[PDB]
């Protein structure tokens, strides 16, 4: 199937109390493989997956230099964006950057992307074509003008549809023992009376590796998307994910409710029903 | 691998 | 600016089995800004050696973190996650419940 390589950066200004906290994380699909934390002991890019550890000292030296350089741009940009948005020097602000690429099962380039945020809102994003930018407001347009002039998109594209794709293909080959795995969801249903007259039917999906999943509740075919408590997909902590969906049903009417489980690692969408006596 | 270059905002 | 309050989930890696070693998880998500304090508690007391994932974020830019520790679930042992964020009036405590 399809794979991705993504880098995530967060820089948080610490007004007066030193330089900003920078955290960088690299992922292949949903598996973290590198990290850098400005507050950590090493002051270097560190391995986080066994299949990346086999990389040489020139690899870790380069990654360290290049991640620190990103950290320094972010430091400048925090002051620049405080200027653009007309904010005081007293408050703490955040810059978030996400960039990366997708490749198909043949390893062919599918998409490249870059999105930036300031204080948890869109700031600027590279468009799907990898040639143009979309600024979220008029201050962000100033960045766009500067990048359009500097031909930043061509420089970024060279990485997103070239450098990124080359190394993603390498990482997928180096981690072929673990990254090509897909674990399908282990499904089940639970029942919890909330009184003498009603009960919670809870539909579970555990140990699934493509974090993407769909859990829906239907009362006699008709969707119950308004009376469903859906929890955010969460990590089990061993690379697999978990999710549950719940509905409060009148006692004796449990058989009227169905839980539909759509996942990619599943041949056909699983249907679950409370097996009454 | 992370980007080697980065243009400022 | 807009601040977003954390969503807190306390759960175990594998389904709970009395006497059987497992992992106690506290997943905090959808919060902004990133400054957060998370403690895992055993009978109201802070578990000393708890690890966490590296700060990351979702498509909507909101942050997420996983706090975890190896634990053996006993019948009389009470486990909880205690979270403090700028959006909270007082630290929030979410008790561990096997059923969810």
């Amino acid at each position: 199937g399809s794979h991705s390589m993504r880098y995530f950066f967060t820089s948080v200004s610490r007004p007066g109390r030193g330089e900003p906290r920078f955290i960088a994380v690299g992922y292949v699909d949903d598996t973290q493989f590198v990290r850098f934390d400005s507050d950590a002991a090493s002051q270097r890019m560190e391995p986080r997956a066994p299949w990346i550890e086999q990389e040489g000292p020139e690899y870790w030296d380069q990654e360290t230099r290049n991640v620190k350089a990103q950290s320094q741009t972010d430091r400048v940009d925090l002051g620049t964006l405080r200027g653009y948005y007309n904010q005081s020097e007293a408050g703490s602000h955040t810059i978030q950057i996400m960039y990366g690429c997708d490749v198909g099962s043949d390893g062919r380039f599918l998409r490249g992307y870059r999105q930036d945020a300031y204080d948890g809102k869109d700031y600027i994003a590279l468009n799907e074509d990898l040639r143009s930018w979309t600024a979220a407001d008029m201050a962000a347009q100033i960045t766009k003008r500067k990048w359009e002039a500097a031909h930043e998109a061509e420089q970024l594209r060279a990485y997103l549809d070239g450098t990124c794709v080359e190394w993603l293909r390498r990482y997928l080959e180096n981690g072929k023992e673990t990254l090509q795995r897909t674990d399908p969801p282990k499904t089940h249903m639970t029942h919890h009376p909330i009184s003498d007259h009603e009960a919670t039917l809870r539909c579970w999906a555990l140990g699934f590796y493509p974090a993407e999943i769909t859990l829906t509740w239907q009362r006699d075919g008709e969707d119950q998307t308004q009376d469903t408590e859906l929890v955010e997909t969460r990590p089990a902590g061993d690379g697999t994910f978990q999710k549950w969906a719940a509905v409060v049903v009148p006692s004796g009417e449990e058989q009227r409710y169905t839980c539909h489980v759509q996942h990619e690692g599943l041949p056909k969408p699983l249907t679950l029903r409370w097996e009454l006596s | 691998v992370v980007r080697p270059s980065v243009a400022s905002k | 600016m807009i601040q977003r309050t954390p969503k807190i989930q306390v759960y175990s890696r594998h389904p709970a089995e009395n006497g059987k070693s497992n992992f106690l998880n506290c997943y905090v998500s959808g919060f902004h800004p990133s400054d957060i304090e998370v403690d895992l508690l055993k009978n109201g007391e802070r578990i000393e050696k708890v690890e966490h994932s590296d700060l990351s974020f979702s498509k909507d830019w909101s942050f997420y973190l996983l706090y975890y520790t190896e634990f053996t679930p006993t019948e009389k042992d009470e486990y909880a996650c205690r979270v403090n964020h700028v959006t909270l009036s007082q630290p929030k405590i979410v008790k561990w419940d096997r059923d969810m």
